[PDB]
């Protein structure tokens, strides 16, 4: 496949110089096309105060991942990969890979411009389950414990990586898809605590193994250390509110494996790597 | 670029420009001469030895 980009605008040389800089690194696209404006190109588009950054993880789902092949001075060659081949690719994120590392894809929180950082999958997913916690703490955050909870949860550790990671709530207020997401989160968890109950009783009239033995003794030890007869149409809209919200979690349980990386060059400004996609 | 690696291919255009830019710096000297002697010469004279 081949992509091409323009400018309709002009290009300062320094600008070239600056944008030949970023020779091979990843840009998002919004469709495959052939022919393309640069207003589709980076992020830029869906940039704002709301947003923030569950409905930038939930964007570049369904948007296609291209890699830049050569810059000439009025359009930009860009090469979606494909499976299989090994492609080159540069470390535009503050984190240093190493090898064997499969490689994330995140957007970056820390009239236009071109903006996404690559992170390596544990480092990715640990960011990730720790601002979903600092969301869930960030309604009650008065206190002082649990603000010396946030200031342990900002910093991650890791090889030269000392990172401040913003704060998701703002104003004493939270943005609406983070709400959302820890809504679904708070529910998921509420509505499994008290529907495995009637289940385990709605499952087990049929061949009972002993795993269903061993669920309802948790069962009542979680009852027991916390403290039926449902209309039909309700427990229909309690099982499938519990699966639709579910549903709008798959991009937050799991991590899309983009690459897999091989030799680096030295000083870790670019790798070697197959693009499993 | 030295391509002594199998599995890194290098991939680079390897034609950077560089700016440079410049400053400028006048050099000046005053420069006197007397006119009398300026008459001896621009008008010929030829009169004796």
């Amino acid at each position: 496949a081949n992509i091409f980009c323009t400018f309709d605008h002009k290009l300062s040389i320094a600008d070239v110089g600056k944008l030949t800089k970023l020779v091979a690194a990843v840009v998002p696209i919004p469709q495959r096309l052939h022919l393309i404006k640069h207003y589709q190109l980076g992020l830029h588009q869906f940039v704002d105060h709301t947003r923030g950054y569950v409905r930038l993880r939930g964007l570049l789902r369904n948007m296609t991942l291209t890699l830049m092949r050569r810059v000439e001075g009025n359009q930009i060659l860009l090469h979606v990969p494909t499976h299989g081949l090994l492609y080159t690719v540069l470390n535009t994120g503050p984190v240093t890979w190493e090898k064997g590392d499969a490689l994330c894809v995140l957007p970056p929180l820390f009239q236009w411009e071109l903006v996404p950082w690559i992170v390596p999958m544990p480092l990715a997913l640990e960011i990730n389950q720790r601002l979903l916690i600092m969301g869930l703490f960030s309604l009650d955050r008065s206190y002082e414990e649990v603000k010396a909870a946030v200031q342990q949860l900002q910093t991650i550790t890791f090889r030269d990586a000392t990172f401040t990671i913003p704060d998701p709530v703002i104003d004493q207020h939270l943005l609406i898809d983070m709400k959302t997401a820890c809504l679904s989160m708070s529910m998921v968890a509420n509505l499994a605590s008290e529907l495995t109950m009637t289940y385990v009783r709605k499952l087990a009239l049929e061949d009972s193994s002993m795993l269903l033995v061993k669920c309802q003794e948790l069962l009542m030890r979680l009852d027991r250390e916390r403290s039926q007869h449902v209309s039909p149409d309700d427990e229909i809209a309690r099982l499938s509110a519990l699966f639709v919200m579910l549903r709008q979690l798959d991009d937050l349980i799991r991590e899309q494996v983009v690459f897999t990386v091989c030799d680096v060059s030295p000083d870790n400004k670019s790798a070697t790597c197959i693009f499993k996609g | 670029r030295v391509a002594s690696g199998a599995g890194l291919p290098t991939s680079r255009q390897t034609t950077i420009m560089v700016t440079k830019y410049s400053e400028k710096s006048p050099i000046t000297i005053p420069f006197e001469l007397s006119a009398a002697c300026l008459t001896y010469l621009r008008e010929t004279f030829e009169g004796t030895i």
